[PDB]
């Protein structure tokens, strides 16, 4: 029923909100957790908190009621903020992956290559480039610049207002928000997995003379299962004449939100240095 | 709120700032090594180039290494070695030629390994005087079986890589010393540290590169363990 | 020629132990069974003092109960102001391997020392901090040094000998030998006439500063002694050892009084210090926190948990307003 | 006081046996890893045997492996070292020096020239 | 002969320790009790101080 479905969405929203709030206050408060990696994680948690407090509550209304209950300009701002925060979260994931690639494959020249200056550059890129791309495209109206009649027909067929992507804009938003950061994470999680297996094998052989699997599986599986379906279906729609049902779009969108729900878990709670630190204050 | 209070607060601010730049300039891209061993070993001759408590700062590839050599304190070292509880590694040096002190070298190694404060400190084990070991075993006047009865039932490892020129007895002896050290190394390891054997000579020049690669592996494994990848 | 002297030493030791047994009429625990308990003495971290970039090895409260100096392996010798959390000074140490530090009773001086085997004196109050003096001559590392005044300093060393130095003159005026192991800590008496020191031979010996030789030697511990501090009355002191036991020895009784240990505690003590009254025997163990004892009851009466790494130093102000514990987590916490 | 008084030993022809024992007082013997370091005349101190806190882990120096045997009796507070089939090179003074810390396996500094917790010594002469 | 000199020094130190007027342990316990009772209300840690008087608020 609509009530049960809205209960599901509100449970997801409270979960992501509280998780990212715990992460934000934990890195902000505790002095020992002021590492540049912790600052990337804190900025990502801020992205997810802003997403869950500024987009997900209204995506709830657009989901349960199947119709927009707000203003049109408010709808453009909402789509703007959704796209920016989602691309910001994915950029933060990719930058944390680059951080760990340096920490693993260049352990010595690590603190001299990944310091507060470079982190803050990464945070600026993860907050501004999504902002520029998303806000500029959607507001200067490039979402469907070059294909107007089909867009008008689609927005008049059903729905108060939904995110509409043309072929060019769809490919651009894909290869800007999911693919390039996704490919970066894939390549810097595959190399790290190779390094970690090789190191684990060497230790085992010395002794006789796979925690990484679990960890990298959790990370990459959460990211892929929570983003890749939505993005592939979004890309197919311009090329498949907009055939997928709106409920499928709803499920994909809230999987994309579940990624930000599970980010404070995967990237903070998983590692022991955070579980113990939180227990100091809790 | 007073002028003196404002001056004190400003002074605290500049002191904190100065501490900040000093720490970021010192601790960045630097690693501290505690060098141990005995007098007869190549204790001061491990790293031939780039030379109370001694010191030796050398760089391999843009990375700074401070190699401390305590050589002024009394014999009882159970206390002052607690200060080196953060060093990246310990450059243990062994006089492989003289078997008489080699047993107390093992005792020192086992005490370092099992120490509560040196627990998470890897050891870059430098089996030194390999040439002297070679001449001793070729002469055959002193047999390692006398100092260790386990040499009789020992066998050379299959993974061992003979050098272009080496007698099989030389290889068996040197790898027997190496395995005798790794026995203690692998007995009580919490996985927080590992021993890295490296057969070295007084004329070898690649000791700095060996320490660089070994410290790179140590820090890489520590990072993997911290990030739960190991 | 040696067996006869060994037999003589054995019979003197037998005489000493027999005299101690005769004087041991009743233990303080047996005489205090009727004392009301102190109760749970909870303490909260009042002013955390962060800013050290590495492990903190020692500290010494000021005689004004406001300025505490801390020595750390980072190379700094900061002089904090607990009232305002203001680093008055940040002395750069030539040798990062500091192991102890001290604050002059007047306040005009501060000292350090460590594996460099040199006690470096500093003019904390200078007209222009420079290296005031570089007292050298010990063979082993410096474990603990204290100021008798602005001109005399007693520094314990790892060469089993603690010596008395004339700061301006520059050499050891008096050397207090006798320990068979490395001396690990020092404690000056309230009247500044005697000083005891536990060493790496489980023995604490009482020296007269002027007379120059050991007066009383107490052997009650099992392992290396790491900390020591007189009772406020000046007739007793407590010693922390690696055997996880604080032990109250009294100078007049010439023998043990109490034992502050339990089966639960296994980590040894790195720093102990009496309170203003002497009713409390705050000690710092290796198990990442400190325990507050009760000297009269020998019963633990509180804890000081809150430090991330091992606690290395611990000191109480002269007026006993608050205790500051410095641990390996690079943080100083004042526990009032 | 932590005192270690040794007993046994003496004079014996090669191949003989002389069980060495030493009474331990002043500490909880059952909590300290034990040792049997020796000192030969004209040579530095040499560590001979070893035992664990509960007697489980036992190690011997190579020159006397098998011939000697250590054993610990917690109730008796005595450390027992059985030397059978002695050799002329065994002539030395034997110390049943424990190691300073309790509840630990690392006996860091035992064979030092001026170790605090070492015994008086037993001169065993084999000729 | 430095060994016999060290033994003689140890003997002298031991007999210095021997000829010491050791008071009764009961007297020592009573003295410590009296000191603690006299300084009972003077110790901020033993008797907690009000926050107004407390300089570490
Ligand atoms: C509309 C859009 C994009 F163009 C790119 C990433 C994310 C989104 C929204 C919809 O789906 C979710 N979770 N956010």
């Amino acid at each position: 029923v609509r009530a049960s479905l809205y209960s599901l969405m509100v449970l997801i929203i409270l979960t992501t909100l509280v998780g990212n709030l715990i992460v934000i206050v934990s890195i902000s408060h505790f002095k020992q957790l002021h590492t540049p990696t912790n600052w990337l994680i804190h900025s990502m948690a801020t992205v997810d908190f802003l997403l869950g407090c500024l987009v997900m509550p209204y995506s709830m209304v657009r989901s349960a009621e199947h119709c927009w209950y707000f203003g049109e300009v408010f709808c453009k701002i909402h789509t703007s903020t959704d796209i920016m925060l989602s691309s910001a979260s994915i950029f933060h994931l990719s930058f944390i992956s680059i951080d760990r690639y340096y920490a693993v494959c260049d352990p010595l020249r690590y603190k001299a290559k990944m310091n507060i200056l470079v982190i803050c550059v990464m945070i600026f890129i993860s907050w501004s480039v999504p902002a520029v791309f998303a806000f500029g495209m959607i507001f200067l109206e490039l979402n469907f610049k070059g294909a107007e009649e089909i867009y008008y027909k689609h927005v008049h067929c059903r729905g108060g207002c939904s995110v509409f992507f043309s072929k060019i804009s769809g490919v651009l938003t894909f290869m800007t928000s999911f693919y390039i950061p996704g490919s970066i994470m894939l390549c810097v999680y595959y190399r790290i997995y190779l390094i970690a297996k090789e190191q684990a094998r060497l230790i085992s052989d010395a002794n006789q003379k796979r925690k990484a699997v679990k960890t990298l599986g959790i990370v990459m599986g959460v990211f892929l299962i929570c983003w890749c379906p939505f993005f592939i279906c979004t890309v197919m729609d311009p090329f498949l004449h907009y055939i997928i049902p709106p409920t499928l779009n709803d499920v994909l969108i809230w999987f994309g939100y579940l990624n930000s729900t599970f980010n404070p878990m995967v990237y903070a709670f998983f590692y022991p240095w955070f579980r113990k630190a939180l227990k100091m204050m809790l | 709120v007073s002028a003196e209070d404002k001056a004190a607060a400003e002074r605290s601010k500049m002191i904190d700032k100065n501490l900040r730049e000093d720490g970021e300039k010192a601790a960045a891209a630097t690693h501290r090594l505690l060098l141990l061993g005995a007098d007869n070993s190549g204790k001061s001759t491990i790293v031939k180039q780039m030379r109370g408590i001694f010191e030796t700062k050398f760089q391999v590839d843009k990375v700074n290494f401070h190699m401390f050599d305590v050589g002024a304190q009394r014999d009882e070292r159970r206390k002052w070695i607690q200060c080196f509880n953060d060093v990246t590694a310990i450059i243990f040096v062994v006089d492989s030629s003289d078997y008489n002190r080699l047993q107390e070298a093992l005792n020192d190694f086992k005490s370092i390994w099992n120490n509560r404060w040196l627990r998470t400190i890897s050891v870059i084990l430098f089996l030194n005087k390999q040439d002297l070991l070679a001449e001793k075993v070729l002469a055959g006047k002193s047999k390692i079986e006398d100092y260790f009865p386990e040499f009789a039932r020992y066998t050379t490892p299959e993974d061992a890589t003979p050098e272009p020129g080496e007698d099989p007895r030389v290889t068996r002896a040197k790898y027997f010393i190496r395995d005798e050290f790794l026995r203690i190394s692998t007995a009580s390891g919490d996985g927080r540290h590992y021993c890295y054997p490296h057969f070295t000579c007084s004329v070898d020049t690649e000791n700095a590169r060996r320490i660089f690669n070994d410290c790179r592996d140590i820090i890489q494994r520590m990072h993997l363990r911290q990030y739960e990848l190991l | 020629e040696l067996d006869q002297l060994r037999q003589e030493a054995e019979q003197l030791k037998n005489q000493i132990r027999d005299a101690r047994k005769a004087c041991a009429d009743a233990t303080l625990s047996q005489i205090t069974n009727n004392i009301d308990p102190v109760g749970r003495i909870q303490m909260r971290t009042r002013r955390t003092l962060r800013g050290h970039l590495a492990k903190i090895y020692a500290m010494h409260w000021g005689t004004d109960s406001r300025l505490l100096v801390s020595a750390s392996q980072d190379g700094k010798l900061i002089i904090w102001d607990s009232y305002t959390t203001n680093k008055v000074h940040a002395i750069p140490l030539r040798s990062s391997w500091v192991m102890t530090c001290a604050y002059a009773p007047s306040g005009n001086y501060v000292a350090c020392g460590g594996l460099d085997n040199i006690c470096s004196i500093y003019n904390l109050k200078t007209r222009e901090v420079r290296v005031s003096r570089e007292l050298a001559g010990h063979t082993g590392y410096l474990s603990c040094c204290r100021f008798l005044d602005d001109n005399q300093i007693v520094t314990s060393s790892g060469d089993t000998t603690c010596a008395l130095w004339d700061i301006e003159t520059g050499q050891q005026t008096t050397t207090f030998t006798g320990h068979t192991g490395d001396v690990m800590s020092l404690s000056l008496a309230p009247d500044t006439r005697l000083f005891v020191s536990g060493a790496c031979d489980a023995s604490a010996k009482l020296w007269d500063v002027r007379e120059g030789m050991c007066r009383q030697t107490f052997t009650g511990h099992e392992s290396d002694i790491n900390a020591i501090c007189f009772f406020p009355n000046g007739n007793a002191f407590a010693t922390g050892s690696d055997d996880a036991t604080c032990r109250l020895f009294d100078l007049r009784a010439d023998q043990e009084l109490m034992t502050y240990s339990h089966d639960n505690i296994i980590c040894g003590i790195t720093s102990v210090s009496f309170s203003k009254s002497g009713r409390l025997l705050l000690a710092g163990y290796d198990d990442f926190n400190c325990n507050v004892w009760d000297a009269l009851k020998a019963d633990r009466a509180g804890v000081l948990a809150g430090h991330d790494n091992r606690v290395s130093c611990l000191g109480v102000t002269d007026d006993g307003m608050a205790v500051a514990t410095g641990s390996w987590d690079s943080f100083l916490k004042i526990w009032n | 006081q932590v005192q270690l008084q040794e007993s046994g030993g003496g004079l014996v022809q090669p191949g003989g046996s002389l069980r060495l024992s030493c009474a331990a007082s002043g500490f909880t013997f059952s909590n300290y890893k034990m040792n049997w370091v020796r000192q030969a005349p004209g040579k530095g101190l040499e560590w001979v045997s070893d035992i664990s806190q509960s007697g489980a882990s036992i190690s011997y120096t190579g020159s006397v492996k098998g011939r000697f045997t250590i054993s610990r009796d917690n109730a008796k507070n005595t450390l027992y070292l059985q030397m059978n089939s002695l050799k002329p090179e065994d002539t030395a003074v034997y110390y049943c020096a424990r190691c300073p810390a309790p509840f630990t396996r690392d006996c860091f500094d035992v064979t030092s020239t001026t170790y605090a917790y070492r015994g008086q010594g037993t001169q065993v002469t084999v000729s | 002969t430095a060994s016999i000199a060290q033994a003689r020094k140890l003997v002298e130190q031991l007999k210095m320790e021997a000829n010491i007027d050791r008071i009764k342990v009961s007297k020592a316990a009573a003295d410590l009790m009296a000191y603690c009772e006299a300084h009972a209300k003077e110790d901020p840690l033993l008797t907690p101080v009000p926050a107004s008087e407390n300089p570490f608020r």
